[PDB]
């Protein structure tokens, strides 16, 4: 049975996304423009939706029960890991299979492989970071298992740099059997099946898709010319 | 060493 307290943290993870996500994407007239045309000509715009999405996600954050619990530096080595990881979750709502972009209202602000490219990732990272979105889109998840999911990564134990990981390890633990015993109740078969595994290979698939890019972000950020592009925050959270 | 990280949390 889904206890009390579960469900209690799934009410609050829910608000917690619809109060940093915006399905109508009214904010990314504030990026600077985007430019299809021309190297690294997509790279402004994006880089300031990151920054933007990354905010997001330090707002999502915040709201999770138990992250407040932990130390500063904790906090900080969590999100500093996981915020690519989460962006590349949250993204998951504008991306569709119809395309292979991410779909955000508008032509300007539809997104594909080109428009990646431009913007100095290589495919090294696109081709399976594709892969990944179609993989959970085919997971059909219930917005309940996508924002537990998300907390969940973000509080990972196992995070580099982390002082109190028994206490992450608990904050963490009660989320997964949050989302397994939600699982269990409220998600019918056939879907149901094998489903919490095929949620923690996500998180697996994350690690390496982090680790890519942060290879790729130090290509880009080692030349001064392109670091002079990003947001200082982008600078501040990826390095 | 990251004041705006940390700035957002708080
Ligand atoms: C609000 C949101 C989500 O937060 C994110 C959205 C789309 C996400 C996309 C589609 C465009 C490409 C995105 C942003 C991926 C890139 C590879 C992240 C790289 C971050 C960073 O290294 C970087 C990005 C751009 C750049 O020019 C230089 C550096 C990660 C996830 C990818 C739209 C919408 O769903």
């Amino acid at each position: 049975k889904l206890s009390e307290e579960q469900q209690h943290i799934i009410a609050i993870l829910l608000d917690a996304h619809h109060k940093t996500y915006d399905p109508t994407y009214a904010d990314f007239r504030d990026f600077r423009p985007p430019v299809r045309m021309s190297p690294l000509s997509m790279l402004p715009h994006l880089a300031d939706l990151v920054s933007y999405s990354i905010q997001k996600v330090i707002g999502f954050a915040k709201m999770i029960p138990g992250f407040r619990d932990l130390t500063s530096d904790d906090q900080i080595v969590l999100l500093k890991s996981s915020a690519i990881e989460v962006i590349m979750l949250r993204s998951n709502q504008s991306f569709t299979m119809d395309d292979m972009s991410w779909d955000c209202g508008s032509q300007d602000y539809k997104y594909d492989v080109t428009d990646v490219s431009k913007a100095g990732h290589t495919l090294e990272l696109i081709e399976p970071l594709i892969k990944f979105q179609v993989g959970l889109k085919k997971l059909n998840l219930h917005e309940e298992e996508h924002v537990l999911l998300m907390a969940i990564c973000i509080v990972s134990p196992d995070r580099p740099g982390v002082q109190d990981a028994k206490l992450v390890e608990a904050i963490q633990d009660r989320l997964s059997n949050t989302l397994q015993t939600y699982i269990r109740c409220r998600h019918p078969p056939p879907g149901s099946h094998q489903l919490y595994a095929k949620m923690i290979q996500k998180l697996a698939d994350l690690r390496s898709l982090n680790e890519e890019h942060s290879k790729q972000y130090r290509s880009l950020s080692f030349q001064p010319e392109n670091s002079m592009k990003l947001t200082p925050l982008v600078l501040e959270v990826f390095g | 060493n990251h004041p705006m990280l940390m700035n957002l949390l708080k």
